[PDB]
RNA sequence: GGUUCGUUCCAUGGAAUUAACGUAAACCCUUGCUUUAUUUGUAAAUAUUAUAAAGCAGUUCACCUUUAUAUAGGAAAUGAU
């Protein structure tokens, strides 16, 4: 028989059946629900929370670390650059930035976002790219040539050794060492910029910041292709470019919003408005009695019972070659792979993927500087000047009446806000900056 | 693969100066349709369908354009002519402009479900108040009513709430046809008493949904929202301030 | 060399999308309580329907998710560092949790759900089991004669760990771990 | 000049056409309803309290009145809800 400890818990079934009830009231969409990890900088939850109160201090450190470790550069001597020796401070407008990190936490790793915009790439790879294909077409000749005369007599093989390798290449450098270094120059800066955002050198990072949450820090950098998309981007560079006393606040907020280019709208349309009908096509009212013992049972086509006839009607299908067609497979080291993931065609999953993003286009830019900006070292009074292109509305919501989900209780979804502080040699001022998404 | 030598810009639509292009050229088809078929034959409005034409809002978004309200109202009332003319002899040049004009919106559609009746007759029904929700099962029988198993009044010690709690029976005069086993929780004591007026009135419509109209008069029907406001920083209460000094 | 039709896909990808199946309990007995918390409901929601899909190829019946009561954390602070205080506003912190009950499940078999959820465990949420297992009288004989059979299961685990000849930095062995554990834990 | 809770909407001006912010909308709690889930909550249960995710809902319909015919308003325990 049983136990008695074991009947005393078969006894406690006083359970709802799932009733399977039928929908008759219509459904609307859900609201957009944007992403977690875009409400707070750490998504996290632990049931001990000795691992929840020092994150607001470390993401100012971890930030520090990573500001500085996307700056690094090379010596002067490694690179045989002669150093241009000065009192001034250079301030340097060509690197990596990079703006706050977003952490995602879980009890066994890290994944550390972080968004960069690479200004120095952009340099480097054009310069470099300025050398003409002659250069290593006659190069190679040089290999070949030197082969004959050196390394051969007068007119691979067993009587070659490396000891001779030696100064057959040392005659070469003698000969090329202006050319070499210069090119080696630009080599390894791109390869610098190359490895920041690898793991030659990013594991040597992770060793740095593996200090503070005592788990391993997987990074998931994103590459930025305007520093307009990015609002923490934006006010680092305006403030950079205004830290020279010599600069022209109104000129170079202008310069940016320039540079800023939003689409084109019909002003009509978009303050126009939406009147809620229902959707037909919504999964959830073209079926509103989900169990397939009714869907697939003849209800309204003819013979659809395989379950994938009928989510091929549904769902866009990327092993069809035709969309309502049919699956026809091929019947009779190398990658694992089917033999049908050449022909799949990613053409309008991209639409459905992208157009299910909202948020995606500029929608509005506002830059606000605010401090000591004077040209003059006296004693002079604050000035504050504003700057817009644009709006910073959700237009989902204020106009086409939709419902938004708003951040952490009072905050837009569709606004970034960064501010920035530096310090004049009169005085401190900061550099705000709001950025909308349409 | 050169341009034309010769070469200007026209404007497209000839209401190119006008407030809004798109919305004239529309309207001017309309006169001009309306000016030929204006001696074909029309129907009385008696015997004419009834169409939910656009509004002036859906025309603004269509058309991108500012419309304003006395024009479309004008050209509302040509669509309302044209409609008017004999089916058979409407030709399809009218029928086609006159489905741009119909407005395709559906109410969505949200019916409660019908409160059932047990095997055993007894029908449950749920009302609510400032904090408390009761459950009253509604039998056919001489007038018993228990809550939370003691009787009206061993568990009401104001008659005020006992007459309330049992309202719906009184009003429309069945306390003797029905009886009641309410269960509530939460609430004070007249909380609870006017949570179980609903509570009972919903469960009698179960059994006669013609007292709806009487228990509408009665206030039996209605559920009353009332709850009480939370404290608000800077305030004593909900409201109340706290003193104010002036010097 | 020839073209076959297929006349459907994999169950696998079918089960894909259709509601979670569910196995059936035929004693209903309580064998895990997982309570899964976040500060975010989209992960939340997300996450059980993936624990419940795991559950259904174990052959575990679950239950759920059945939303628990939010845990709301209440702070009223000054919007000013210094003296203005008749303008304060609220803060909060809710925490959305759900619960998934597993019946008539194996031992060992919950086990593997459980390191299923850890290995593949979603950002922000945070996760707690409470697993139940009968056993017979005479406990102490019964963790005494499994020793051998734990020992071979780590024959090949003991690699993981390696220390110089006769550790020294360790000392106290109990003491170490005691003490250890706090530090990881951070306090306690 | 009317109208609106409102620079709201309509009409109009021998000068206007548009942008941003506030406003409004939306959001959070609350009210009715629909679906989902059933433990650690629920007397039982053919599922109705509670718990909490999503969706729908109003000034919507009816009645009355209604300017310049353009934009509307009123009635409030005895129309519906
Ligand atoms: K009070
Ligand atoms: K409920
Ligand atoms: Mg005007
Ligand atoms: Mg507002
Ligand atoms: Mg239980």
């Amino acid at each position: 028989s049983a136990s008695v400890i074991f009947s005393k818990y078969i006894n406690n079934n006083n359970n709802k059946l799932i009733p399977f009830k039928i929908k008759n009231s219509d459904l609307g969409r859900t609201r957009y629900f944007p992403p977690i990890s875009k409400e707070w900088k750490n998504s996290i939850y632990v049931f001990n929370h000795n691992n929840l109160k020092n994150l607001p201090l470390f993401d100012i450190n971890i930030n520090s670390l990573i500001k500085d470790y996307f700056n690094l550069q090379f010596k002067d001597k490694i690179l045989f650059k002669k150093k241009r020796l000065s009192k001034v401070k250079v301030v340097s407008l060509n690197k990596i930035y990079a703006s706050k990190a977003e952490i995602k936490h879980t009890n066994t790793k890290a994944i550390l976002t972080v968004y960069t915009f690479n200004r120095e790439k952009i340099s480097l790879y054009k310069k470099i790219k300025k050398l003409k294909k002659s250069f290593y077409f006659v190069f190679d000749k040089i290999i070949s040539f030197s082969e004959r005369v050196i390394l051969s007599g007068v007119p691979v093989l067993p009587w070659i050794t490396e000891s001779h390798v030696n100064i057959w290449r040392k005659i070469i450098i003698a000969s090329l060492y202006k050319e070499l270094i210069l090119l080696r120059k630009y080599k390894l800066r791109l390869d610098l910029n190359k490895y920041k955002f690898e793991e030659k050198l990013l594991y040597r990072l992770n060793n740095l910041i593996m200090k503070y949450y005592n788990k391993k820090v997987e990074f998931n950098i994103v590459n930025m292709r305007s520093f307009l998309l990015n609002s923490d981007i934006l006010t680092k560079i305006l403030a950079l470019k205004l830290k020279n006393r010599n600069a022209r606040v109104i000129k170079i907020m202008d310069v940016i919003l320039n540079k800023a280019n939003l689409p084109k709208i019909n002003r009509v349309q978009e303050k126009a408005s939406l009147i809620k009908s229902v959707d037909w096509n919504l999964l959830e009212n073209k079926f509103k009695n989900l169990n397939l013992s009714f869907i697939l049972n003849d209800a309204s086509y003819a013979e659809r019972n395989n379950l994938s006839e009928l989510l091929n009607k549904l769902y866009y299908n990327v092993l069809l070659v035709s969309q309502k067609g049919v699956w026809a497979l091929r019947s009779p080291a190398q990658p694992k792979v089917s033999s049908f993931a050449k022909a799949k065609k990613y053409a309008k999953i991209y639409q459905i993927i992208f157009n299910s993003i909202n948020y995606k286009n500029m929608g509005g830019l506002r830059l606000e500087i605010k401090g000591r900006l004077t040209k003059r070292y006296r004693a002079d009074r604050s000035l504050f000047k504003v700057k817009w292109k644009g709006g910073l509305k959700n237009l989902d919501s204020s106009y086409k009446g939709l419902s938004s989900v708003n951040m952490r209780g009072y905050a837009k979804p569709n606004v970034e806000y960064s501010i920035f502080t530096s310090k004049r040699r009169i005085g401190a001022f900061a550099v705000k900056g709001w950025v909308s998404g349409k | 693969f050169k341009l034309h030598p010769y070469a200007r810009a026209v404007p497209v639509s000839p209401s190119y100066f006008t407030r809004t292009p798109r919305f004239y050229d529309n309207y001017l088809s309309l006169e001009k349709l309306m000016e030929e078929y204006e001696d074909l034959p029309v129907i009385p409005a008696t015997a004419v369908e009834r169409v939910a034409w656009k509004t002036l809002e859906d025309i603004r978004k269509e058309l991108g354009e500012q419309v304003k309200a006395s024009e479309f109202a004008r050209c509302l009332a040509l669509v309302k002519r044209l409609n008017s003319i004999h089916p058979d002899l409407k030709p399809q040049e009218i029928k086609d402009v006159l489905d741009s004009f119909r407005r395709n919106v559906q109410p969505f559609t949200n019916v409660a479900k019908p409160i059932p009746i047990d095997q055993f007759g007894r029908a449950c029904g749920v009302g609510k108040r400032k904090a408390s929700s009761a459950r009253a099962f509604v039998v056919e029988g001489t007038g018993e009513v228990l809550v939370n198993g003691k009787t009206l009044a061993e568990y009401f010690g104001r008659v005020h709430d006992r007459e309330s709690a049992v309202w719906a029976l009184r009003a429309t005069n069945r306390i003797d046809k029905y009886n009641v086993w309410v269960k509530v929780e939460g609430g004070g004591t007249t909380g609870q008493a006017e949570a179980i007026t609903l509570a009972i009135a919903k469960a009698l419509l179960a059994h006669e949904p013609a007292l709806k109209p009487a228990l509408r008069r009665a206030g039996c029907v209605t559920r009353d929202p009332r709850k009480v406001e939370r404290k608000k920083h800077g305030h004593v209460k909900a409201r109340k301030m706290p003193t104010w000094v002036k010097r | 060399e020839q073209e076959v039709i297929m006349s459907r896909m994999p169950r696998s990808l079918e089960a894909l999308y259709l509601q979670p199946l569910r196995r059936e309990a035929e004693y209903g007995v309580p064998s895990c309580d997982l309570q899964l918390r976040s500060y975010s409901i989209r992960n939340l929601e997300f996450f059980c329907d993936f624990a419940l899909r795991a559950a259904y190829y174990l052959g575990l019946p679950a239950f759920g998710p059945v939303p628990l009561p939010r845990m709301i954390e209440r702070w009223t602070v000054p919007k000013s560092h210094f003296i203005f205080k008749k303008s304060q506003e609220n803060f909060e912190r809710v925490t959305l949790r759900r619960l998934i009950q597993i019946k008539d499940g194996h031992p060992e078999t919950v086990q593997l759900w459980l390191a299923f959820l850890q290995k593949h465990a979603y950002y922000g949420i945070g996760m707690k089991a409470n697993v139940w297992e009968f056993s017979k009288l005479g406990v102490s004989k019964a963790m005494d004669e499994s020793k051998s059979e734990v020992e071979k299961l780590l024959e090949t685990r003991w690699e993981h760990l390696s220390h110089v000849s006769d550790m020294k930095g360790v000392g106290n062995f109990e003491d170490f771990l005691a003490k250890e554990r706090l530090r990881i834990s951070g306090g306690r």
